[PDB]
């Protein structure tokens, strides 16, 4: 999920206001990427034996 | 009867600059504005006119090129700046609201209370 | 934004951003919990394999 | 007396012009409750006016277009515009004018008349037009209509279906596609129809129910579920599926509220020493 | 609800191991066991 | 109209279910007066009106200024009165060709003395003749005994301004109900297969419009999906259905071995055809480096998306850098 | 607290039959008819909110099911060791 | 836990205000029901063997 | 506090407290998830030993 797109839809003012909040978007993106990599590793471990 | 607020006018030194402002409760963007002056010995005479879009500026050829008229929609007012003041400016000025007309230079629908302008040298 | 002045648009956008961020955070937490459960299931499946 | 007949699952209309395919949509809007009661009319061997209320569902089953128009209003006192609709010769006429009404108004028809009983030119019904504010210039079949005046807009939906049956009404489903949405801006409280006698139409009323409408590939409603009809319907609405698997499902919660109120304070109380003052 | 997951920033990253590869792995395991 | 009503009996008509096409008469400018109060023909776009009242008559142009609200004068108080809040446009044109001829016309009748001011929305119809009760005659045309109406005549010597003008006052009404009739607005041509901000009958969105095989219904206008998001639109101009899609949004990934090995890198754009790569907000960045990866000889279309900077090879080796969909990138060889 | 609970619908697959039963959580089988009921469709809700086949289990009040002395394998878990089944 | 009741105590205005927030209450109720079902399944699997 | 008056300061520090509390709650939730994962790993290691 693109945090900027979801919270704000192609809105410069909304984008800046969200930027003022902090690094929530980066944390959410990192968590989602980690979850995806976790699924990848689970599949590899289960099948690539 | 329409309550219109007039600011400026008064007594001003000759050869300087003058500021006038007219405010109405109605929108100015959708209605053209005009400034008219009357003085003793003369009848109503055209002075300045601005259309809805603030692009069509009309002034008398004898005084054209010295008066700048602007319209503020946020403040809903019309401001007029005069440069190179002359004794002829001593008069009573009315701000009129209305619409644009091809036939007449300006269409008058709502008149103003008026402001007295005097020039001292 | 278009139909309201900046003084009110700012507060409205702040409220919308707060709500959407809360929703996204809840979704991310739920996804993290589900991913932990799926990782446990995948570990069990790998052990069975 | 006025007999009441079951309405079955009729009176469903498209809430909006939006197009949906193969999806079940839950919408909260005025609708005719399922298995409601409608007034059956008979004439063998008492002609009131049915209140319009919020929304009105009309149904007619005839083979000689006896019913051809409707009248909507609130007072009919010649002080406010009265809405009139006529459907004749494949032509629709809408009027909002004010005119006088006879003691016993009713449409008149004749059979096998060369001149059709005149009336085509004289039209000696009223005096003239004074307050016209609108103009519109252009058991074999069952007609269903739905009229609702909401937020200053008068919406009329309709559906004409040919049925080959004379025993009873059909136990089928048919959505009412919209006809018109006029900006009348008037509020209606009573309505009336037209009939010729010397006579079988049903009338119903809508309620703010929540419905689950099923859409198909072609975007036409096929089946609908009334969440408030029965516990099974509420379960279907909660699951948003017409098929419910074996199990137990939670639908809602029930609460009991206080009747009006209750307040308790000391009675009698420590009276002030007014005896030594007054007496 | 599978192919409609692309409207407002949502994306479905492709699976690293295609179903063909997983099927091949399972077939290899079956052959080895047999 | 062949026949026109009297000046004191200006003909009133109601116009609705249509919009005044002022564009045709704008360039032509056939009529000599288009006096609009508090509004202009060009600025009427940002405003909507539901119905119009047209008062048609023939008057003298010189009086147009006189007949206005707030006028200070006794003459204006006995000719006609209008409400202060007036939003009507007066369209007046000279008609001396047909309304004037040799000998003049004596068809104009006015009133000099009236019982009192004319109450708005008041009608008085009666055949009885009003006779003054102060000094009635009853047998002769004496004092206080004159015809109620007075004839008015215009002669050729009168100037063009004084000549009669056919004048129609169009007053647009506004009601509490939402506006339903609006002036025509210029519509841009129809474009497809490219990102655009589409405004269809007030529905505003952003996406790519493409031909659709979906079958709508005659009453149906818009479209929606499981997630109640716009998916198809029926264009009012022509009878067809256009789909809507997210423009390009994706992600950019950099594939590169350890910096110790080499500085060469490759770019991966998620789930996007390589045709839209260069147009995706590029060409405004460093030419020597970025635009090399924006478009080049080596481009691959994988299920993941578009890969630039790598060459697809027949041989299959063990995965080194995971790209996805069974595809991996390696720097060796 | 006044009566507050929850309403659950126990029903087999719609293929088998459309008959259903209602379960009101932790409430005696006397206040169910007055819990803002008697204002819905009479033929269905007003009959499922009262009548015969009323049971009082530890979970609450079950309407539309008949208590049976015999015990079988659990089919639909009502709770508190009580399960509902359609077969007889 | 009844989300509507806990947030709003027999108050029409509070319920109307919460209705604008979205489906938070439904999500919380679903999560609690899933937790209860998981507890029941855990008991059944550990004991009913 | 120094620049703004007590009334405006109330809302300003309220917003700051809300933001910081949300960030701290997110951090604590992430820490709890990571602690659960570490507990699973430690249980696996204990079984292996
Ligand atoms: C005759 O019609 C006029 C206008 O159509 C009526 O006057 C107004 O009518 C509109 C109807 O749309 C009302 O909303 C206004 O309130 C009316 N104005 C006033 C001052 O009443 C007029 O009432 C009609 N006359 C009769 C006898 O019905
Ligand atoms: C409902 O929709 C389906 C598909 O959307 C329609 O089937 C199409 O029929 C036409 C013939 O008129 C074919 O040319 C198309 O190829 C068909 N669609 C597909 C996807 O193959 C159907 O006609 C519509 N109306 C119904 C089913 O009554
Ligand atoms: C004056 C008059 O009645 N004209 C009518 C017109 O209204 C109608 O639309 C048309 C078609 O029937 O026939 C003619
Ligand atoms: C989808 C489809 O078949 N559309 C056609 C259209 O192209 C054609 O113009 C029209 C008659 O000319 O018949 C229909
Ligand atoms: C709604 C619609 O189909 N409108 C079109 C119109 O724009 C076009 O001018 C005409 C061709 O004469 O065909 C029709
Ligand atoms: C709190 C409560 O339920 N109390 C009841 C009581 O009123 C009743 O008399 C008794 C026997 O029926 O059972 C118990
Ligand atoms: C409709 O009237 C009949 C009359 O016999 C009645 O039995 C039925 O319950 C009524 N419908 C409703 C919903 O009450
Ligand atoms: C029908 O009307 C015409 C019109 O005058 C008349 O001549 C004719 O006799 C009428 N036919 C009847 C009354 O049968
Ligand atoms: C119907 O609308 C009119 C128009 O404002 C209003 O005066 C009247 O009160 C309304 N009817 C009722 C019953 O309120
Ligand atoms: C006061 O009123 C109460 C009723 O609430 C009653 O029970 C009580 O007996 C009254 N006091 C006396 C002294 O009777
Ligand atoms: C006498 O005094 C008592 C107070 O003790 C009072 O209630 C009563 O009304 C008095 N009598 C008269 C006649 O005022
Ligand atoms: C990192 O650089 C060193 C040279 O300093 C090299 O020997 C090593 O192989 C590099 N790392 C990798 C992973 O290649
Ligand atoms: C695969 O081998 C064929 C035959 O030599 C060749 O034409 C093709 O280009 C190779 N694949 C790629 C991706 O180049
Ligand atoms: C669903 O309906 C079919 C058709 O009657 C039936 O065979 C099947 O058993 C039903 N499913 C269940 C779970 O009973
Ligand atoms: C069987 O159940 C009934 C309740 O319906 C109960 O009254 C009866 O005592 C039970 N049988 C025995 C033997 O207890």
């Amino acid at each position: 999920v693109d945090c900027t797109m979801y919270i704000c839809g192609d809105s410069t003012e909304c984008s800046n206001l969200l930027l003022q909040y902090g690094s929530f978007c980066t944390q959410l993106n990192r968590a989602l990427t980690g979850i995806a990599v976790e699924q990848d590793k689970n599949t590899q471990e289960v099948f690539a034996q | 009867q329409v309550q219109l607020v007039e600011s400026g006018g008064g007594l001003v030194q000759a050869g300087g600059s003058l500021r006038l402002s007219c405010a109405a409760a109605a929108r100015f963007s959708t209605s053209a504005m005009g400034w008219f002056r009357q003085a003793p010995g003369k009848e109503r005479e055209f002075v300045a006119a601005i259309s809805w879009s603030n692009t069509n500026t009309h002034y008398a050829d004898t005084v054209k090129g010295r008066f700048t008229i602007s319209a503020d929609t946020a403040k809903e007012t019309v401001d007029l700046q005069m440069n190179s003041l002359k004794p002829e400016d001593t008069a009573v000025y009315y701000c009129v609201q209305g619409g644009w007309g091809i036939r007449q230079p300006i269409i008058v629908d709502y008149w103003g209370k008026g402001t007295q302008v005097t020039v001292s040298s | 934004l278009s139909r309201l002045d900046p003084p009110e648009a700012e507060v409205q956008i702040d409220r919308l951003i707060t709500g959407r961020l809360q929703s996204l955070q809840t979704y991310v937490t739920q996804q993290l919990i589900r991913a932990a459960e799926i990782r446990a299931s995948a570990n069990l499946a790998a052990t069975k394999m | 007396p006025p007999a009441y007949t079951n309405s079955f699952t009729r009176g469903v209309y498209y809430p909006d012009k939006v197009f949906r395919s193969s999806v079940l949509h839950s919408t909260q809007d005025l609708f005719l409750p399922f298995f409601s009661n409608v007034t059956w009319f008979h004439a063998i061997h008492d002609n009131p006016v049915l209140p319009f209320n919020d929304g009105v569902y009309f149904a007619s089953t005839e083979k000689s277009n006896i019913i051809r128009g409707w009248i909507f209003g609130t007072t009919l006192d010649s002080k406010t515009q009265s809405l009139l609709i006529v459907n004749n010769a494949t032509n629709v006429v809408i009027k909002v004018c004010e005119f006088q009404f006879c003691n016993d108004p009713f449409l008149g028809v004749y059979y096998h008349k060369n001149n059709k009983s005149w009336m085509e030119s004289e039209f000696r019904v009223y005096s003239s037009a004074n307050n016209c504010t609108f103009e519109y210039v252009s058991f074999k079949n069952l007609r269903e209509f739905v009229f609702k005046n909401i937020d200053g807009y008068f919406k009329i939906y309709s559906k004409h279906t040919p049925i080959n049956l004379v025993r009873d009404l059909p136990q089928g489903f048919s959505a009412l596609e919209p006809l018109v949405d006029l900006p009348i801006g008037i509020n209606i409280t009573r309505f009336q129809t037209l009939l010729a006698l010397h006579a079988a139409y049903y009338v119903g009323y809508l309620q703010p129910r929540t419905f689950l409408l099923k859409y198909n590939e072609n975007g036409t409603i096929t089946d609908a579920v009334d969440c408030a009809l029965d516990p099974l319907s509420e379960t279907k609405c909660t699951l948003k599926s017409f098929t419910v698997e074996k199990g137990i499902y939670q639908t809602s919660n029930f609460r009991v509220q206080p009747t009006e109120s209750i307040v308790r304070f000391p009675n009698i109380t420590n009276l002030c020493p007014f005896g030594e003052v007054f007496n | 609800l599978i192919c409609a997951q692309k409207f407002n920033g949502l994306t479905v990253l492709p699976p690293l191991l295609t179903d063909e590869m997983i099927a091949q792995y399972t077939s290899a395991l079956l052959a080895g066991t047999i | 109209a062949t026949r026109f009503a009297s000046v004191y009996a200006w003909n009133r008509k109601r116009i609705s279910n249509c919009v005044a096409d002022y564009s045709v008469l704008y360039n032509s400018a056939s009529f000599s007066t288009f006096k609009c109060y508090g509004v202009s023909p060009t600025k009427l776009n940002d405003l909507c009106f539901t119905n119009v009242y047209a008062d048609s008559f023939v008057i003298r142009g010189d009086e147009v200024r006189q007949i206005a609200p707030g006028q200070t004068g006794k003459i204006a108080d006995y000719n006609y009165k209008l409400p202060d809040d007036f939003t009507g446009c007066v369209i007046a044109w000279n008609s001396n060709n047909l309304d004037s001829k040799v000998g003049g016309n004596y068809n104009y009748l006015y009133r000099l003395f009236r019982k009192s001011n004319l109450k708005p929305f008041e009608r008085d119809i009666s055949t009885e003749i009003y006779q003054a009760g102060s000094t009635p005659c009853n047998g002769v045309e004496g004092f206080n005994c004159y015809f109620p109406l007075q004839s008015y005549g215009f002669q050729p010597t009168n100037g063009v301004g004084y000549q009669p003008y056919r004048v129609v006052v169009l007053s647009f009404e506004l009601l509490h109900a939402p506006a339903t009739v609006c002036g025509p607005k210029k519509s841009t041509n129809l474009v497809k297969n490219k990102c655009v901000n589409f405004n269809f009958n007030g529905l505003t969105g952003t996406g790519v419009l493409t031909e659709s095989n979906k079958k709508f219904l005659p009453f149906q206008q818009f479209g929606r999906d499981i997630a109640d998001t716009t998916d198809a639109v029926r264009d009012p101009q022509t009878l067809e259905i256009l789909d809507i899609t997210p423009c390009s949004f994706g992600g950019v990934s950099v594939i590169t071995p350890g910096t110790n090995t080499s500085n060469q890198v490759a770019v991966l754009y998620q789930d996007v055809n390589c045709t839209e790569v260069p147009v995706a907000i590029h060409a405004d960045q460093l030419t020597p480096t970025w635009r090399v990866y924006s478009t080049g000889s080596n481009v691959f279309q994988t299920r993941a998306g578009c890969l630039i900077g790598a060459e697809h090879v027949n041989n299959s080796y063990e995965c080194d850098i995971p790209i996805g969909a069974g595809i991996c990138a390696s720097y060796q060889t």
